[PDB]
């Protein structure tokens, strides 16, 4: 039997029961009305200045963060070798218990977020939000299950969209330059990855139309390297997707990841290389005078 | 007609999975007879566009005519004969282009980003259809010098991904046409099509997207007042401010501010905000909009703080900035406190005319030229006064070194600022100077006035 | 990189507070949904239409075994051994002619629509397992078990008289529930969006009341 | 001048359109006879003659046919090979008769091929049949046959492979498209022209 | 019309070049590589790789056939990219609002100028 419906719907379930519990506290709240500093507001002050850098304690969880989504990145990275469904023992498999923790350190620094969140709702559509939704819950079942799917595990690369913002928060990021050069890099690598991911889930499972007959084996890498050649348009035609739906994700990446492959390449070889060619200083010789000019040099 | 379109599309769609010729029945063909249907109010809609029709001939080459010549004749000889080819049916997609017009007639389109993002959708849509279906015709019914011997089995969306890679430029070759007819419509193809591409996905990109970072609007918190702020907001004014805003020689208040400005900040000033993000909000705005007004909570804020350029080129058009700047504020809430630079004295005085401006309530217009030219007065009484003056409203932290310079004894002298409190019932009824030898420095405090409101220093009679 | 330095760049009442955006966002998505629901729905019917018409157009009818008999003749199956390893092994070929309830006439039986393509020539295929006297052994094994079913029991089979002409199945190769599940969710996904919707728009609605009432 | 109102616009569209129709026709007459010069020239160039049966014989050796049964499910089948010799017209020496030229460029090898049906022994039975009626016709009638000594040089054809029918279509609805862009040219300016006059005539 | 001259010029020059070449093998091979490609072969693989597409269907595989391929490549693509949108641009530049007004017997109009927003 095959379980990779279980780890979906853990997903759908907890992102789509939350906006639902949202929404109807929202709808429930107004309908009281119908049969008719606090502590709270010290929490939210308490948990947001946790979430920024203003603490030593804050600096320590950004870090943490920091470290932990390339972690749980790596850890994606090491599974993607292995086949698509598989039973492996969680007392007796370290990168199961190493993802498990740090699966754990996600729910604590998301239910920071949430009680730091002003808008609940906005914060349950926050992107970040949704990526964690769609990795901590399937993480969660696979650890009680004794069981594993390599199914939405691809979305860990939209983890470094937030690197420049918790570097900002650590007073790194401070000039225009290098802040756009930080989100040109992140946004370029973690979309590339996750389409990766993405098309590799396709092409390694089948078209149901055709019982998912017409697999093609392709490994991570070999995904990874086909969207490289696909994004820059060379298009050598070595490797390219063979199903139906394989093509369909194909023609809606072409017109997106083309145009961002086109436009921030060269942004960040432009932002890159700023060096100012004329630094330094002079260096005085013994024995010998030297004379300094300056004024209209042309 | 919308609909309907949209419905013909869909039987072709569904068409293109069968074999290009074929015998079927009309009275057991469902999607004969809603095809039939279909075009029968295309042909009434025809008409309706030919009654209407200024010049005739003009009318019989628009394209959208020519488009219904070349698909509704052929839906009649089909549902006659009882047979369909699968021909020139994918010239149904070019009813996509009149999709922006008859939503302009609808007032539904009325902004140009949003007609030029439709336009340039259905022009890009109805082209890639439109040239799919060709290219399936030419591959799928082979070379009449070779006897249709050629041909390439291919399916219509195969042809629509072909199409789309071809456009790109990326060019997989894993399918391509093989067919001579077939090549010579690629290579036509390949002037047009990339152009277009290379044209239209960048500026679609781009009319998509336009969202407003900064918009909706601050919250108030129960039991915690905030501060709006607005006039001259940028990263050297805005750090400025913060450094003695929340310096740490205050005691903890906690005071939220609001930033309202018309320009979207930069890079540095995202960054800014984001090491003040428990302090400090900020909303993209204009002070002079009430809407913006009540966005930024201004009817409930503890003041309103403005801000001017003092190194603008024209000071009086500064001036009248800030001006107007007051009246909207006071025009949207008359008792609001109002605190605001101001660069010249009789500017000034034209302000301080305004009805709602009511000093005593604590409008303050904080005058730069008459301040600084006070204190170069009161330096003409004593030299170095405005050095004294100035350093103690800049909130500073005590500063040491271990080199014996002037400078050590300057930061020591430099780390007082000017405060006001209420003072104990135990120094009630003794006189100023023996409050004052008192305080010194067994308390460690100085006092240069008491609330004959503000006197200063106040005699031994007192 | 699409165009060369980009064609040589010369050639190319408000009442309520802050939770407006989320509730606009929540619209959003939404709508979305509404949309992804639809389009995902016409995508899968245009893929399924034509398995499903083939799978139409079959009939069940009742079957029973004229004959089975060795054709003399030899194919290649391939056997399969980790990471990518494979070879081939020979199998003899059964065929196996049956009665038919739409022509009653000769058939050729093909246990299913993959043992038909991947070798319409013979009427069963043995999972290779590596040597040829196992494939040899497996096809003895299956032909005796075919041999004497004479009338035994009028199996069901399936015919298709317009692209099967003289070609007859033991079972169906279309999963029901593989077709249910693939239309099933994109429904689910269109309602989750509709009640996301009206959830957002009575909440938004009764948010002016519970203002308008104080 | 421009006494002329609106109809003007819709006259000048009408005579791009007849330009347009005269262009078109006589670019896809030129793509129409580059693409038919090969093949038409390559059928011109074979000339017919008389022919009669010298042999009809089985090499021993089999070969591949291809089977079909619907969307793509083809497998092979063997047949036997003929050879039959034939009689020539213009080198009045030995050739091997090849039914058509798709016969002649399947297998050149061999002299027929049956349609292939299933089993290896329909087609066996189909070449034999086949076989036996071609063997029997010896003299009984010098039937016509096609040859040409410069490329298919003792290799003969019972049959034309160039449709004349096709070829008259590639050349006349061109041809129709340019008479009626000429036609449209000329109805708009005699249409244009007549109104300057029934104008001045008011 | 200079671009459009032009750019054909140089397409059919450069088609019959590769075609030459390709037919007639590399001394070296002792012409024993030659690749029988037609001339409008030749012109739809000039196509693909002006524009970047590279199908890979068609290709040169003599040596000169590929050291004409890589000058070609340099030139070609430049040509390509700036001429097709200049000529696109050229033409099309159609005047949308002209004509004129065709008055109706029994109805009266009314012309408006000026400042018009
Ligand atoms: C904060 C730092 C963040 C950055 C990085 C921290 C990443 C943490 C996880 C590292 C792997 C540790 C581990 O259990 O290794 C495993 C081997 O696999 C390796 O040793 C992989 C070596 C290749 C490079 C990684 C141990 O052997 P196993 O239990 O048999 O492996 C099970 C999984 N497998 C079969 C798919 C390999
Ligand atoms: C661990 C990462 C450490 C980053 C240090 C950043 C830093 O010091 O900034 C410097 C380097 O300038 C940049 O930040 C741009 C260079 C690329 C940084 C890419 C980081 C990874 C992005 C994710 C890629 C995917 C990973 C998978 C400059 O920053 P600044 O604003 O000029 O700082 C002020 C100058 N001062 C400090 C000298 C006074
Ligand atoms: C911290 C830094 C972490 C390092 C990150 C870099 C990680 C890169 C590591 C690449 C591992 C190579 C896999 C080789 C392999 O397994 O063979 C496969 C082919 O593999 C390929 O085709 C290689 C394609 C190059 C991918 C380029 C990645 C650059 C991403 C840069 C951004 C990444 C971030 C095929 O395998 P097989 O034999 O057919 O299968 C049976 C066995
Ligand atoms: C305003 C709304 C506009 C939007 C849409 C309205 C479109 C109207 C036509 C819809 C098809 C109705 C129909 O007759 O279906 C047919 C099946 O085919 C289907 O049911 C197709 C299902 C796939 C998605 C479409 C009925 O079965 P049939 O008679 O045997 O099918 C004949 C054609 N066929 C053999 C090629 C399938
Ligand atoms: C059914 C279609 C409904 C379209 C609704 C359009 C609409 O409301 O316009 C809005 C969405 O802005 C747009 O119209 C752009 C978004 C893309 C629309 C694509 C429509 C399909 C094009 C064919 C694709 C191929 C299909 C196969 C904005 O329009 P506006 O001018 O800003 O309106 C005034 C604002 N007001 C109404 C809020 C006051
Ligand atoms: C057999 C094979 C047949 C296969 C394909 C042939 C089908 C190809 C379709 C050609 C039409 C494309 C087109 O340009 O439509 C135009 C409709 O024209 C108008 O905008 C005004 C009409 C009112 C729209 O384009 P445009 O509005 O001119 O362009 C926008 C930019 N402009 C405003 C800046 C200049
Ligand atoms: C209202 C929304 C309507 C939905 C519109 C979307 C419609 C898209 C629906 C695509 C249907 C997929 C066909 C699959 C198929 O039959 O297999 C074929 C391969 O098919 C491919 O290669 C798929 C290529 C992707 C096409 C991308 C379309 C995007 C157009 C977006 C614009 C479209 C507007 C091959 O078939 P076969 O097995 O070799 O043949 C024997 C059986
Ligand atoms: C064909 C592909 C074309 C994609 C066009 C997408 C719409 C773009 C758009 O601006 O719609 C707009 C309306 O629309 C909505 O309210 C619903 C948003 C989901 C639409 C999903 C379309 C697929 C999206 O809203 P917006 O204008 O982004 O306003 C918020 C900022
Ligand atoms: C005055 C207007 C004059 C008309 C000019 C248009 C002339 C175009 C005429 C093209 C003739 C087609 C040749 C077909 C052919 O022989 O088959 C060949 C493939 O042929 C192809 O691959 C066709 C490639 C399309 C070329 C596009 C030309 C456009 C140039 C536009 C600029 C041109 C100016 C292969 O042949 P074969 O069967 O392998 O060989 C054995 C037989
Ligand atoms: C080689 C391909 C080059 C294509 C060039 C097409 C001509 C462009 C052109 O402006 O001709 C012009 C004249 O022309 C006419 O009066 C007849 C229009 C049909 C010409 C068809 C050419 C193919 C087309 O007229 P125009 O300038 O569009 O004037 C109306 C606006
Ligand atoms: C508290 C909320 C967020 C939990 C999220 C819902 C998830 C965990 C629910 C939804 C469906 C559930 C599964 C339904 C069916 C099975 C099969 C059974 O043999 C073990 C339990 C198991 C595997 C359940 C595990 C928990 C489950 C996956
Ligand atoms: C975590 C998921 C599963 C459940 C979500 C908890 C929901 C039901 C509850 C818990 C606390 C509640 C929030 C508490 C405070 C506020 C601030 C108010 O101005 C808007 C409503 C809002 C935002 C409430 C919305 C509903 C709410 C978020
Ligand atoms: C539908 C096809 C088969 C026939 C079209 C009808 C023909 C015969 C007739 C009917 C109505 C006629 C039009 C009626 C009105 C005008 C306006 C006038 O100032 C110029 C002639 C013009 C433009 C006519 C042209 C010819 C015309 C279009
Ligand atoms: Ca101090
Ligand atoms: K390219
Ligand atoms: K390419
Ligand atoms: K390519
Ligand atoms: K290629
Ligand atoms: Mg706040």
């Amino acid at each position: 039997q095959r379980m990779w419906w279980a780890f979906l719907a853990s997903s759908m379930v907890t992102f789509f029961g939350g906006l639902f519990i949202i929404l109807l506290w929202r709808t429930l709240k107004y309908l009281w009305t119908v049969c008719c500093v606090g502590w709270m507001t010290s929490v939210k002050d308490w948990a947001g200045v946790m979430i920024s850098a203003q603490t030593l304690t804050g600096r320590v969880l950004v870090v943490l963060v920091f470290a932990l989504s390339i972690g749980a990145l790596v850890i994606y990275f090491i599974d993607s070798s292995n086949p698509i469904e598989s039973c492996q023992n969680f007392y007796k498999d370290f990168t199961l218990q190493i993802d498990m923790a740090f699966n754990v350190f996600f729910l604590l620094y998301f239910g920071l977020r949430f009680i730091a969140a002003n808008d609940k709702l906005w914060f349950w559509l926050e992107v970040n939000s949704v990526v964690d939704f769609f990795t901590v819950p399937p993480v969660f079942v696979s650890v009680y299950l004794n069981r594993s799917w390599l199914g939405l595990r691809f979305l860990r690369a939209l983890r470094l969209i937030q690197f420049s913002e918790i570097l900002q928060f650590l007073n790194i990021l401070k000039t225009s330059n290098s802040i756009k050069l930080v989100n040109l890099l992140s946004i370029f690598i973690s979309t590339w990855l996750t389409a990766a991911g993405f098309i590799h889930l396709v092409e390694n499972s089948g078209d149901p139309w055709e019982n998912f007959q017409n697999n093609q084996a392709l490994t991570y890498w070999e995904c990874v390297y086909l969207l490289m050649v696909t994004m820059s348009t060379v298009g050598y035609g070595d490797v390219y997707a063979k199903t139906t739906l394989g093509r369909l994700f194909m023609v809606f990446f072409i017109l997106g990841g083309l145009a961002m492959f086109a436009s921030y390449v060269p942004e960040i070889i432009e932002l890159i290389g700023n060096r100012k060619k004329y630094g330094g200083s002079y260096s005085a010789v013994s024995g010998r005078k030297h004379i300094v000019v300056c004024g209209h040099i042309t | 007609v919308f609909a309907l379109s949209i419905g013909a599309l869909v039987i072709y769609f569904i068409d293109s999975s069968n074999p290009i010729e074929s015998c079927q029945n009309f009275y057991k063909d469902f999607t004969l007879q809603i095809d039939m249907a279909f075009n029968v109010f295309f042909l009434l809609y025809f008409g309706l566009r030919f009654i209407a029709a200024n010049d005739k001939l003009w009318f019989w080459l628009e394209v959208n005519s020519v488009v219904d010549f070349f698909t509704v004749p052929p839906v009649f000889v089909s549902v006659y004969l009882n047979r369909s080819w699968l021909g020139l049916r994918f010239l149904r997609a070019l009813r996509l282009i009149q999709f922006s017009e008859i939503l302009q007639f609808l007032n539904i389109l009325k902004t140009s980003n949003s007609i030029k993002l439709v336009n340039l959708l259905s022009i890009f849509i109805s082209t890639w259809l439109t040239a799919a279906g060709f290219i399936h015709l030419v591959e799928n019914s082979g070379d009449p010098w070779e006897n249709f011997q050629n041909n390439q089995a291919l399916t219509y969306w195969e042809c629509v991904y072909l199409l789309m890679v071809t456009m790109s430029t990326v060019g997989y070759g894993d399918v391509y046409a093989k067919t001579t007819l077939g090549r010579l419509f690629m290579v036509f193809f390949i002037l047009g099509g990339l152009a277009m591409f290379a044209s239209y996905v960048p500026e679609i990109i781009e009319l998509i997207g336009n969202r407003k970072k900064y918009g909706g609007s601050y919250s108030a918190v129960s039991g915690r007042k905030h501060i709006v702020v607005c006039g001259h907001i940028t990263l050297e004014s805005v750090s400025n401010f913060l450094k003695d805003f929340l310096h740490k020689d205050r005691d903890d208040v906690n005071v939220e501010i609001v930033f309202l400005h018309n320009i979207s900040p930069n890079l540095e000033l995202e960054a800014l905000f984001k090491r003040h993000f428990t302090q400090v909000e900020f909303y993209q705005g204009s002070v002079l909009n009430p809407h913006d007004l009540a966005r930024v909570k201004i009817e409930s804020a503890d003041a309103c703080l403005i801000l001017a350029n003092k190194y603008c080129a024209d000071p009086d058009a500064e001036d009248a900035s800030n001006i107007m700047r007051v009246i909207s504020i006071k025009n949207y809430h008359p008792k609001i406190r109002i605190i605001t630079q101001m660069l010249q004295y009789h500017n000034k005085a034209h302000l301080l005319n305004i009805p709602s401006w009511n000093w005593k309530e604590g409008d303050d217009a904080i005058c730069l030229a008459e301040l600084k030219l006070g204190f170069i007065a009161q330096s003409c009484l004593a030299q170095g006064l405005s050095t004294m003056l100035a350093n103690l409203f800049s909130m500073r932290s005590f500063i040491k070194i271990e080199e014996d310079t002037w400078q050590k004894y300057y930061l020591e002298g430099v780390s007082n600022e000017m405060y006001t409190e209420y003072l104990s019932s135990a120094f009630v009824g003794l006189s100023f100077p023996t409050v004052c030898e008192l305080c010194f420095v067994k308390l460690k405090l100085l006092m240069i006035a008491i609330e004959s409101r503000i006197l200063i220093n106040p005699g031994n009679h007192l | 990189f699409i165009w060369t330095s980009g064609r040589t760049s010369s050639s190319y009442r408000k009442t309520v507070t802050a939770l407006k955006a989320g509730e606009d966002k929540s619209i959003r998505l939404g709508l979305f949904l509404i949309i992804s629901g639809v389009v995902s729905l016409f995508i899968f019917g245009f893929c399924w239409l034509s398995p499903a018409l083939q799978d139409l157009q079959a009939t069940e009818a009742n079957c029973t075994v004229l004959s089975v008999q060795q054709i003399g003749e030899v194919f290649e199956c391939t056997f399969t051994c980790g990471a990518d390893c494979r070879g081939t092994s020979q199998y003899p070929c059964v065929q196996v002619y049956v009665n038919n309830s739409e022509s009653n006439s000769r058939a050729l039986l093909h246990s299913d629509e993959h043992q038909l393509l991947t070798n319409p020539k013979c009427s069963y295929i043995p999972p290779c397992k590596r040597e040829n006297q196992k494939n040899l052994e497996s096809v003895m094994n299956w032909q005796q078990y075919w041999k004497d079913e004479i009338g035994s029991q009028p199996f069901t089979c399936y015919f298709n008289q317009h692209q099967r002409p003289d070609d007859v199945l033991l079972h169906r190769t279309h999963d029901e529930i593989v077709l249910l599940h693939c239309f099933l969710w994109p429904l689910v996904t269109f309602v989750v969006g509709v009640l996301i919707v009206v959830l957002t728009i009575c909440a938004k609605s009764l948010a002016v009341k519970a203002e308008a009432m104080k």
